[PDB]
């Protein structure tokens, strides 16, 4: 098990830190990968290191750029890269024996963060279908990317679809989440969205209420 | 460095097929200490990768027995006995016995499955937003089958255009459909000259065209 | 528990 650090905002020319915390196996015994996943979906090996023995060997792409290091007391590996530009946000992968960090998105970019507003997307008799009513949570005018949402503190999965954020044309990300559940169920159970984004310290919480129509 | 040529680039597979994905090394992957570092991995929709096989043909704990994966040299081969839904995503080589270490450029595996309508439901938009200025009306077409579908934004019966988003998910991997949302945007004083909002639903699934539709303060 | 293969080998010291 590999947990990586929270997304990223970062300056363009500025650097970025990230970390990747190993537990499950004997985190000085196999190099620590890092990998940079590019838009259209390939995997670009940046460097590794062993913790064994601090060794670290690197794509010549990104020497000069990467530093990598290895904490044997804590079990982290970390990553910096300095010199950011437009080519470097992506998300950075570490990898180490049979594990992979779950990512951590970078976004180089000079505009200020902007935390999302939160709307419902009420259920009501013209979001029922056979016996199902659908109802969501519309999260709009963020940057950068990403949002988590999830539903009752993440006791809530099943039905879910928590779409892919559209660009808007001011420049501003949005996306929907939404789930579908009984419809005989909308006046006892509560279904709450979690919404949070790293960037802007932005956490809220919205109860999605029928309505009546 | 050592280039990685993974064919094909697309399975396009029904449940229960053979599947086969071929990686070629353009140099041998032998290393001196007599192992061959070639591992494949599988990204699901959404997801990091997780190693499936190591050593050319080691899988990792947890990976079923569908999976095999042989060759040898620079010629290697992931093969699958009977595809599931849950093995969608794209598969990835790498190898581990040059610098840089290089990955295969993806093979994306795909599901076919039979046609699945959409379920069809409409949301206006929220007092919260109407209050800021600005109407969301969403549209959602869920769990479907195939992916391409016509949605057309209709108000007071005239055929909108230019004022909506959408979005679609990943094939799920247990149903093997999509879902799409449909956002239309207007400022509140537009969505307030209008009564009727509508969006009207065309794909395989249904025999004929699906309209959900409101009449604006009628919610 | 056996531990998982290498993905490729580690440096010498």
């Amino acid at each position: 098990y590999l947990q990586q650090s929270g997304a990223e905002l970062v300056r363009s020319g500025a650097s970025v830190k990230m970390s990747c915390k190993a537990s499950g196996y004997t985190f000085t015994s196999y190099n620590m990968h890092w990998v940079k996943q590019t838009p259209g979906q390939g995997l670009e090996w940046i460097g590794y290191i062993y913790p064994g023995n601090g060794v670290t060997n690197f794509n010549q792409k990104f020497k000069g750029k990467a530093t990598l290091t290895a904490d044997t007391s804590s079990s982290t590996a970390y990553m910096q890269i300095s010199s950011l530009t437009s080519e470097d946000s992506a998300v950075y992968f570490c990898a180490s024996a049979a594990y992979w960090g779950q990512g951590t998105l970078v976004t180089v970019s000079s505009a200020s963060t902007k935390g999302p507003s939160v709307f419902p997307l009420a259920p009501s008799s013209k979001s029922t279908s056979g016996g199902t009513a659908a109802l969501g949570c519309l999260v709009k005018d963020y940057f950068p990317e990403p949002v988590t949402v999830s539903w009752n503190s993440g006791a809530l999965t099943s039905g879910v679809h928590t779409f892919p954020a559209v660009l808007q044309s001011s420049g501003l990300y949005s996306l929907s989440s939404v789930v579908t559940v009984p419809s005989s169920s909308l006046g006892t159970q509560t279904y709450i969205c979690n919404v949070n984004h790293k960037p802007s310290n932005t956490k809220v919480d919205k109860k999605v209420e029928p309505k009546s129509c | 460095d050592v280039v990685m040529t993974q064919t094909p680039l697309t399975l396009s597979v029904t449940i229960g097929q053979p599947a086969s994905i071929s990686c070629k090394s353009s140099q041998s992957l032998l290393y001196s200490d007599g192992k061959t570092y070639l591992n494949w991995l599988l990204q699901r929709p959404g997801q990091s990768p997780k190693r499936l096989i190591s050593l050319v043909s080691e899988l990792d704990s947890g990976v079923p027995d569908r999976f095999t994966g042989s060759g040898s040299g620079t010629d290697f081969t992931l093969k699958i006995s009977r595809v599931e839904a849950e093995d969608l995503g794209v598969y990835y080589c790498w190898q581990g016995t040059h610098f840089p270490r290089t990955f295969g450029g993806g093979t994306k595996l795909e599901i076919k499955r039979t046609v699945a309508a959409p379920s069809v439901f409409i949301f206006p938009p929220s007092d919260e937003q109407l209050k800021s200025g600005t109407a969301s009306v969403v549209c959602l077409l869920n769990n479907f089958y195939p992916r391409e579908a016509k949605v057309q934004w209709k108000v007071d019966n005239a055929l909108q255009s230019g004022n909506s988003q959408e979005s679609v998910t990943e094939q799920d991997s247990k149903d093997s459909t999509y879902s799409l949302s449909s956002t239309l945007t207007l400022s509140k004083a537009d969505y307030e000259k209008h009564k009727v909002y509508a969006c009207e639903v065309t794909h395989q699934g249904l025999s004929s065209p699906v309209t959900k539709s409101f009449n604006r303060g009628e919610c | 528990p056996a531990p998982p293969n290498a993905n490729d080998p580690a440096p010498p010291n």
